[PDB]
Protein backbone atom coordinates (compact mmCIF):
# COMPACT_ATOMS: atom_id res chain seq x y z
CA UNK A 1 0.00 0.00 0.00
CA UNK A 2 1.63 3.28 -1.06
CA UNK A 3 2.21 6.53 0.65
CA UNK A 4 1.55 9.57 -0.74
CA UNK A 5 4.32 11.87 -0.49
CA UNK A 6 2.71 15.20 -0.51
CA UNK A 7 5.60 17.16 0.55
CA UNK A 8 8.99 17.31 -1.71
CA UNK A 9 12.67 18.28 -0.89
CA UNK B 1 28.65 13.33 -9.43
CA UNK B 2 29.47 9.95 -8.09
CA UNK B 3 28.89 6.82 -10.61
CA UNK B 4 29.35 3.40 -9.87
CA UNK B 5 30.30 0.31 -12.27
CA UNK B 6 28.47 -2.41 -12.70
CA UNK B 7 29.03 -6.21 -11.69
CA UNK B 8 27.88 -8.57 -14.26
CA UNK B 9 27.28 -12.30 -13.55
CA UNK B 10 25.99 -14.76 -16.16
CA UNK B 11 24.22 -17.68 -14.82
CA UNK B 12 21.09 -20.50 -15.68
CA UNK B 13 18.01 -20.41 -13.74
CA UNK B 14 17.96 -23.95 -13.36
CA UNK B 15 21.98 -26.22 -13.72
CA UNK B 16 22.08 -26.99 -17.25
CA UNK B 17 21.84 -29.74 -19.27
CA UNK B 18 22.17 -29.85 -22.83
CA UNK B 19 19.01 -30.43 -24.55
CA UNK B 20 17.10 -29.36 -22.09
CA UNK B 21 15.34 -25.76 -21.92
CA UNK B 22 16.31 -23.43 -19.44
CA UNK B 23 16.62 -19.70 -18.64
CA UNK B 24 19.81 -17.82 -19.18
CA UNK B 25 20.29 -14.80 -17.10
CA UNK B 26 22.69 -11.72 -16.91
CA UNK B 27 22.28 -9.92 -13.00
CA UNK B 28 24.22 -6.09 -13.55
CA UNK B 29 23.88 -4.66 -10.17
CA UNK B 30 26.14 -2.10 -7.86
CA UNK B 31 25.94 0.67 -10.95
CA UNK B 32 24.74 4.42 -10.72
CA UNK B 33 23.19 6.03 -12.30
CA UNK B 34 20.84 3.76 -13.98
CA UNK B 35 20.89 4.03 -17.45
CA UNK B 36 22.26 0.84 -18.76
CA UNK B 37 22.76 -1.53 -22.06
CA UNK B 38 22.82 -5.07 -21.84
CA UNK B 39 22.17 -7.97 -24.09
CA UNK B 40 22.48 -11.71 -24.44
CA UNK B 41 24.72 -12.86 -27.04
CA UNK B 42 24.44 -16.51 -28.97
CA UNK B 43 27.13 -17.22 -30.71
CA UNK B 44 28.08 -13.74 -30.61
CA UNK B 45 25.34 -12.24 -31.39
CA UNK B 46 22.58 -10.62 -30.29
CA UNK B 47 19.65 -12.35 -28.63
CA UNK B 48 17.20 -10.05 -30.49
CA UNK B 49 14.07 -10.58 -28.05
CA UNK B 50 14.48 -10.59 -24.27
CA UNK B 51 13.16 -9.66 -20.92
CA UNK B 52 14.03 -7.54 -17.93
CA UNK B 53 13.40 -6.79 -14.88
CA UNK B 54 11.27 -3.38 -13.27
CA UNK B 55 14.56 -1.24 -12.03
CA UNK B 56 14.87 -1.37 -8.20
CA UNK B 57 17.94 -1.04 -5.59
CA UNK B 58 19.73 -2.20 -3.00
CA UNK B 59 19.84 -0.26 0.50
CA UNK B 60 23.14 1.52 -0.64
CA UNK B 61 21.16 3.00 -3.41
CA UNK B 62 22.69 1.23 -6.14
CA UNK B 63 21.04 -0.32 -8.71
CA UNK B 64 20.06 -3.74 -10.54
CA UNK B 65 18.25 -5.43 -13.10
CA UNK B 66 18.02 -8.93 -14.40
CA UNK B 67 18.06 -9.72 -17.99
CA UNK B 68 16.80 -13.23 -19.16
CA UNK B 69 15.52 -15.16 -21.99
CA UNK B 70 14.61 -18.65 -22.43
CA UNK B 71 16.86 -21.30 -23.55
CA UNK B 72 17.71 -24.74 -24.79
CA UNK B 73 21.45 -25.43 -24.07
CA UNK B 74 23.51 -27.72 -26.21
CA UNK B 75 27.28 -28.52 -25.84
CA UNK B 76 28.76 -26.73 -29.19
CA UNK B 77 26.50 -23.12 -28.60
CA UNK B 78 28.08 -20.48 -26.52
CA UNK B 79 26.39 -17.70 -24.46
CA UNK B 80 27.74 -14.40 -22.91
CA UNK B 81 26.45 -11.34 -21.67
CA UNK B 82 27.44 -7.91 -23.27
CA UNK B 83 26.94 -4.59 -21.22
CA UNK B 84 27.34 -0.79 -21.55
CA UNK B 85 27.59 1.90 -18.54
CA UNK B 86 28.85 5.10 -18.56
CA UNK B 87 31.29 3.85 -16.11
CA UNK B 88 32.80 2.04 -19.09
CA UNK B 89 35.21 3.06 -21.60
CA UNK B 90 33.65 -0.11 -23.56
CA UNK B 91 30.86 -2.87 -23.68
CA UNK B 92 32.39 -5.46 -21.33
CA UNK B 93 31.59 -8.94 -22.00
CA UNK B 94 31.21 -11.69 -19.89
CA UNK B 95 31.41 -15.48 -20.92
CA UNK B 96 28.41 -18.10 -19.76
CA UNK B 97 30.15 -20.27 -17.73
CA UNK B 98 28.27 -23.56 -16.20
CA UNK B 99 30.36 -23.89 -13.49
CA UNK B 100 30.31 -19.71 -12.28
CA UNK C 1 9.60 -14.50 11.90
CA UNK C 2 10.10 -10.92 11.19
CA UNK C 3 9.02 -9.06 7.70
CA UNK C 4 9.16 -5.85 6.07
CA UNK C 5 7.41 -3.92 3.66
CA UNK C 6 9.54 -1.50 1.11
CA UNK C 7 8.91 0.86 -2.24
CA UNK C 8 11.99 1.73 -3.65
CA UNK C 9 11.36 5.08 -5.82
CA UNK C 10 13.62 6.38 -8.49
CA UNK C 11 12.91 9.24 -10.51
CA UNK C 12 15.01 10.71 -12.78
CA UNK C 13 15.52 13.68 -15.25
CA UNK C 14 16.27 13.55 -19.10
CA UNK C 15 16.33 16.42 -20.33
CA UNK C 16 15.37 17.15 -23.76
CA UNK C 17 13.35 13.57 -23.45
CA UNK C 18 10.31 14.60 -21.61
CA UNK C 19 9.69 14.75 -17.85
CA UNK C 20 11.22 13.17 -15.44
CA UNK C 21 10.79 8.87 -15.10
CA UNK C 22 9.08 7.54 -12.08
CA UNK C 23 9.07 4.50 -11.12
CA UNK C 24 7.90 2.32 -7.78
CA UNK C 25 8.51 -0.76 -6.74
CA UNK C 26 6.81 -2.29 -3.83
CA UNK C 27 8.12 -5.52 -2.15
CA UNK C 28 7.44 -7.70 1.46
CA UNK C 29 10.53 -8.95 2.28
CA UNK C 30 11.86 -10.51 -1.01
CA UNK C 31 9.00 -10.52 -3.38
CA UNK C 32 8.26 -7.65 -5.38
CA UNK C 33 4.06 -7.46 -5.22
CA UNK C 34 3.28 -4.18 -7.26
CA UNK C 35 5.79 -1.85 -9.66
CA UNK C 36 3.98 1.65 -11.21
CA UNK C 37 5.94 3.15 -13.93
CA UNK C 38 5.19 6.73 -15.12
CA UNK C 39 6.16 5.16 -18.77
CA UNK C 40 3.88 2.29 -18.80
CA UNK C 41 1.99 1.82 -21.32
CA UNK C 42 -1.02 0.46 -19.88
CA UNK C 43 -1.23 0.86 -15.70
CA UNK C 44 -3.75 -2.77 -16.05
CA UNK C 45 3.45 -7.78 -9.34
CA UNK C 46 2.04 -10.84 -6.78
CA UNK C 47 -1.15 -13.09 -7.13
CA UNK C 48 -2.27 -12.50 -3.49
CA UNK C 49 -2.65 -8.87 -4.58
CA UNK C 50 -5.45 -9.84 -7.02
CA UNK C 51 -8.05 -10.08 -4.63
CA UNK C 52 -7.78 -6.30 -3.22
CA UNK C 53 -10.99 -4.33 -5.51
CA UNK C 54 -11.00 -1.13 -7.53
CA UNK C 55 -11.30 1.28 -4.49
CA UNK C 56 -7.33 0.05 -2.96
CA UNK C 57 -6.12 0.55 -7.08
CA UNK C 58 -8.48 3.91 -7.30
CA UNK C 59 -5.99 4.83 -3.71
CA UNK C 60 -2.81 3.23 -4.95
CA UNK C 61 -2.71 4.99 -8.12
CA UNK C 62 -3.86 8.55 -6.82
CA UNK C 63 -0.49 8.29 -4.41
CA UNK C 64 1.58 6.89 -7.71
CA UNK C 65 0.30 10.18 -9.19
CA UNK C 66 1.13 12.55 -5.99
CA UNK C 67 4.81 10.87 -5.88
CA UNK C 68 4.76 11.61 -9.44
CA UNK C 69 4.76 15.36 -9.32
CA UNK C 70 6.32 15.93 -5.72
CA UNK C 71 9.33 14.10 -6.91
CA UNK C 72 9.42 15.38 -10.35
CA UNK C 73 9.10 19.05 -8.19
CA UNK C 74 12.05 17.95 -5.75
CA UNK C 75 14.22 17.36 -8.84
CA UNK C 76 13.71 20.95 -9.88
CA UNK C 77 14.14 22.15 -6.28
CA UNK C 78 17.23 20.04 -5.97
CA UNK C 79 19.01 21.29 -8.87
CA UNK C 80 18.68 25.09 -7.21
CA UNK C 81 19.96 24.10 -3.93
CA UNK C 82 23.33 22.41 -5.48
CA UNK C 83 23.90 25.20 -7.93
CA UNK C 84 23.27 22.68 -10.91
CA UNK C 85 22.62 23.65 -15.01
CA UNK C 86 19.52 22.83 -16.34
CA UNK C 87 21.31 20.06 -18.78
CA UNK C 88 21.87 17.05 -16.75
CA UNK C 89 20.54 13.71 -15.76
CA UNK C 90 19.80 13.76 -12.20
CA UNK C 91 18.20 10.81 -9.72
CA UNK C 92 16.48 10.88 -6.60
CA UNK C 93 15.43 7.96 -4.60
CA UNK C 94 13.32 7.01 -1.80
CA UNK C 95 12.87 3.96 0.28
CA UNK C 96 10.51 3.42 3.05
CA UNK C 97 8.23 1.22 4.65
CA UNK C 98 8.13 -0.54 7.62
CA UNK C 99 9.33 -4.12 9.67
CA UNK C 100 7.22 -6.26 11.79
CA UNK C 101 8.11 -9.11 14.36
CA UNK C 102 6.74 -12.50 14.60
CA UNK C 103 3.77 -10.68 16.25
CA UNK C 104 3.05 -8.14 13.63
CA UNK C 105 4.02 -5.19 15.76
CA UNK C 106 6.34 -2.77 14.42
CA UNK C 107 9.94 -3.03 15.20
CA UNK C 108 10.71 -0.04 12.68
CA UNK C 109 9.51 2.35 10.20
CA UNK C 110 11.34 3.43 7.64
CA UNK C 111 11.73 7.20 5.30
CA UNK C 112 14.77 8.12 3.64
CA UNK C 113 16.15 9.50 0.26
CA UNK C 114 19.48 9.91 -1.63
CA UNK C 115 20.09 11.98 -4.77
CA UNK C 116 22.90 11.36 -7.63
CA UNK C 117 23.41 8.14 -5.64
CA UNK C 118 24.24 10.24 -2.13
CA UNK C 119 21.86 10.31 1.18
CA UNK C 120 20.17 13.45 1.58
CA UNK C 121 17.69 13.03 4.50
CA UNK C 122 16.23 10.23 6.63
CA UNK C 123 13.99 9.65 9.31
CA UNK C 124 15.28 8.75 12.15
CA UNK C 125 14.46 5.94 14.25
CA UNK C 126 12.64 7.10 16.77
CA UNK C 127 10.20 8.65 13.55
CA UNK C 128 10.08 12.17 14.96
CA UNK C 129 13.15 13.75 13.90
CA UNK C 130 15.75 14.17 10.59
CA UNK C 131 19.04 13.69 9.54
CA UNK C 132 20.48 16.17 6.79
CA UNK C 133 23.24 15.20 5.16
CA UNK C 134 24.41 18.33 4.16
CA UNK C 135 23.58 22.64 4.03
CA UNK C 136 20.56 21.81 0.94
CA UNK C 137 19.14 18.50 2.89
CA UNK C 138 19.28 21.34 6.18
CA UNK C 139 16.72 23.34 3.88
CA UNK C 140 14.16 20.37 3.17
CA UNK C 141 14.79 19.72 7.03
CA UNK C 142 13.46 23.24 8.23
CA UNK C 143 10.56 22.92 5.92
CA UNK C 144 9.40 19.65 6.90
CA UNK C 145 9.46 20.37 10.72
CA UNK C 146 7.90 23.85 10.46
CA UNK C 147 5.07 21.56 8.32
CA UNK C 148 5.03 18.79 11.03
CA UNK C 149 5.86 16.31 8.15
CA UNK C 150 7.56 13.72 10.61
CA UNK C 151 4.31 13.52 12.74
CA UNK C 152 2.46 12.86 9.44
CA UNK C 153 5.24 9.91 8.57
CA UNK C 154 5.04 8.53 11.70
CA UNK C 155 1.21 8.08 11.27
CA UNK C 156 1.41 5.95 8.34
CA UNK C 157 4.48 4.13 9.39
CA UNK C 158 2.48 2.61 12.85
CA UNK C 159 -0.65 2.32 11.59
CA UNK C 160 -1.26 2.13 7.75
CA UNK C 161 2.52 0.19 6.60
CA UNK C 162 1.86 -2.45 9.76
CA UNK C 163 -2.07 -2.72 9.18
CA UNK C 164 -1.43 -3.38 5.14
CA UNK C 165 2.00 -5.62 5.89
CA UNK C 166 0.00 -7.72 8.39
CA UNK C 167 -2.79 -8.19 5.62
CA UNK C 168 -0.74 -8.88 2.65
CA UNK C 169 1.02 -11.41 5.04
CA UNK C 170 -2.39 -12.74 5.88
CA UNK C 171 -3.54 -13.47 2.24
CA UNK C 172 -0.19 -14.55 1.10
CA UNK C 173 0.85 -16.70 3.68
CA UNK C 174 1.33 -19.98 1.45
CA UNK C 175 4.59 -18.16 -0.55
CA UNK C 176 5.43 -15.41 1.94
CA UNK C 177 5.61 -17.19 5.41
CA UNK C 178 7.36 -20.24 3.26
CA UNK C 179 11.05 -20.28 3.65
CA UNK C 180 12.73 -22.76 0.90
CA UNK C 181 16.32 -24.01 2.14
CA UNK C 182 19.07 -24.40 -0.47
CA UNK C 183 20.21 -27.33 -2.38
CA UNK C 184 23.61 -27.70 -1.53
CA UNK C 185 26.57 -29.42 -3.77
CA UNK C 186 30.66 -28.93 -3.41
CA UNK C 187 32.43 -29.08 -6.96
CA UNK C 188 36.14 -29.70 -7.65
CA UNK C 189 38.20 -27.96 -10.37
CA UNK C 190 42.18 -28.01 -10.86
CA UNK C 191 43.81 -25.19 -11.47
CA UNK C 192 46.92 -26.42 -12.17
CA UNK C 193 48.90 -29.56 -10.67
CA UNK C 194 49.53 -27.96 -7.35
CA UNK C 195 46.11 -26.26 -6.78
CA UNK C 196 42.19 -26.46 -7.11
CA UNK C 197 39.30 -25.09 -6.85
CA UNK C 198 36.15 -25.71 -4.35
CA UNK C 199 33.06 -24.24 -4.70
CA UNK C 200 30.57 -24.35 -2.53
CA UNK C 201 26.74 -23.54 -4.12
CA UNK C 202 23.67 -22.53 -2.80
CA UNK C 203 20.37 -22.71 -5.31
CA UNK C 204 16.73 -22.50 -5.24
CA UNK C 205 16.82 -20.83 -1.55
CA UNK C 206 13.59 -18.24 -0.15
CA UNK C 207 14.34 -15.56 1.38
CA UNK C 208 17.65 -14.27 -0.31
CA UNK C 209 19.70 -14.11 3.30
CA UNK C 210 22.01 -16.83 3.45
CA UNK C 211 25.39 -17.31 4.57
CA UNK C 212 28.07 -19.43 3.07
CA UNK C 213 31.61 -19.91 4.35
CA UNK C 214 34.63 -21.63 4.14
CA UNK C 215 36.71 -23.01 6.81
CA UNK C 216 40.27 -24.85 6.60
CA UNK C 217 41.19 -26.83 9.69
CA UNK C 218 38.14 -25.40 11.45
CA UNK C 219 39.09 -21.70 10.95
CA UNK C 220 37.19 -19.01 8.49
CA UNK C 221 38.81 -18.28 5.73
CA UNK C 222 37.23 -15.10 5.17
CA UNK C 223 40.22 -13.47 3.43
CA UNK C 224 40.80 -16.38 0.89
CA UNK C 225 37.24 -16.63 0.01
CA UNK C 226 35.61 -15.45 -3.30
CA UNK C 227 31.87 -14.61 -2.46
CA UNK C 228 29.58 -13.64 -5.21
CA UNK C 229 26.53 -11.72 -4.74
CA UNK C 230 23.57 -13.55 -3.85
CA UNK C 231 21.44 -13.26 -7.37
CA UNK C 232 17.95 -13.84 -8.46
CA UNK C 233 17.21 -17.15 -10.22
CA UNK C 234 13.81 -15.84 -11.92
CA UNK C 235 11.39 -18.07 -10.20
CA UNK C 236 11.21 -16.41 -6.92
CA UNK C 237 14.51 -18.11 -5.48
CA UNK C 238 18.53 -16.86 -5.13
CA UNK C 239 21.30 -18.58 -5.27
CA UNK C 240 25.08 -17.87 -4.41
CA UNK C 241 28.48 -19.45 -4.13
CA UNK C 242 31.40 -19.28 -2.19
CA UNK C 243 35.26 -20.29 -3.42
CA UNK C 244 38.24 -21.24 -2.16
CA UNK C 245 41.62 -22.40 -4.18
CA UNK C 246 43.32 -25.28 -2.12
CA UNK C 247 46.33 -27.20 -2.45
CA UNK C 248 45.62 -30.39 -4.43
CA UNK C 249 45.36 -33.10 -1.44
CA UNK C 250 44.17 -30.82 1.09
CA UNK C 251 40.58 -31.01 -0.15
CA UNK C 252 39.39 -32.65 3.30
CA UNK C 253 41.00 -30.13 5.55
CA UNK C 254 37.93 -27.67 4.07
CA UNK C 255 34.50 -27.43 4.87
CA UNK C 256 31.52 -25.29 3.65
CA UNK C 257 28.77 -24.26 6.23
CA UNK C 258 25.82 -22.73 5.11
CA UNK C 259 23.24 -20.62 7.19
CA UNK C 260 19.82 -20.48 5.83
CA UNK C 261 16.58 -20.05 7.79
CA UNK C 262 14.95 -22.81 5.67
CA UNK C 263 17.36 -25.17 7.82
CA UNK C 264 16.90 -26.50 10.78
CA UNK C 265 20.57 -26.29 11.64
CA UNK C 266 23.23 -25.42 9.43
CA UNK C 267 24.66 -27.96 6.81
CA UNK C 268 28.60 -29.01 6.84
CA UNK C 269 29.54 -29.57 3.41
CA UNK C 270 32.57 -31.15 2.05
CA UNK C 271 34.00 -32.30 -1.50
CA UNK C 272 33.29 -36.26 -2.13
CA UNK C 273 35.27 -37.17 -5.10
NA1 LIG D 1 20.50 16.78 10.66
Amino acid sequence: FLRGRAYGL
Amino acid sequence: MIQRTPKIQVYSRHPAENGKSNFLNCYVSGFHPSDIEVDLLKNGERIEKVEHSDLSFSKDWSFYLLYYTEFTPTEKDEYACRVNHVTLSQPKIVKWDRDM
Amino acid sequence: GSHSMRYFDTAMSRPGRGEPRFISVGYVDDTQFVRFDSDAASPRRAPWIEQEGPEYWDRNTQAFKTNTQTDRESLRNLRGYYNQSEAGSHTLQSMYGCDVGPDGRLLRGHNQYAYDGKDYIALNEDLRSWTAADTAAQITQRKWEAARVAEQDRAYLEGTCVEWLRRYLENGKDTLERADPPKTHVTHHPISDHEATLRCWALGFYPAEITLTWQRDGEDQTQDTELVETRPAGDRTFQKWAAVVVPSGEEQRYTCHVQHEGLPKPLTLRWEP
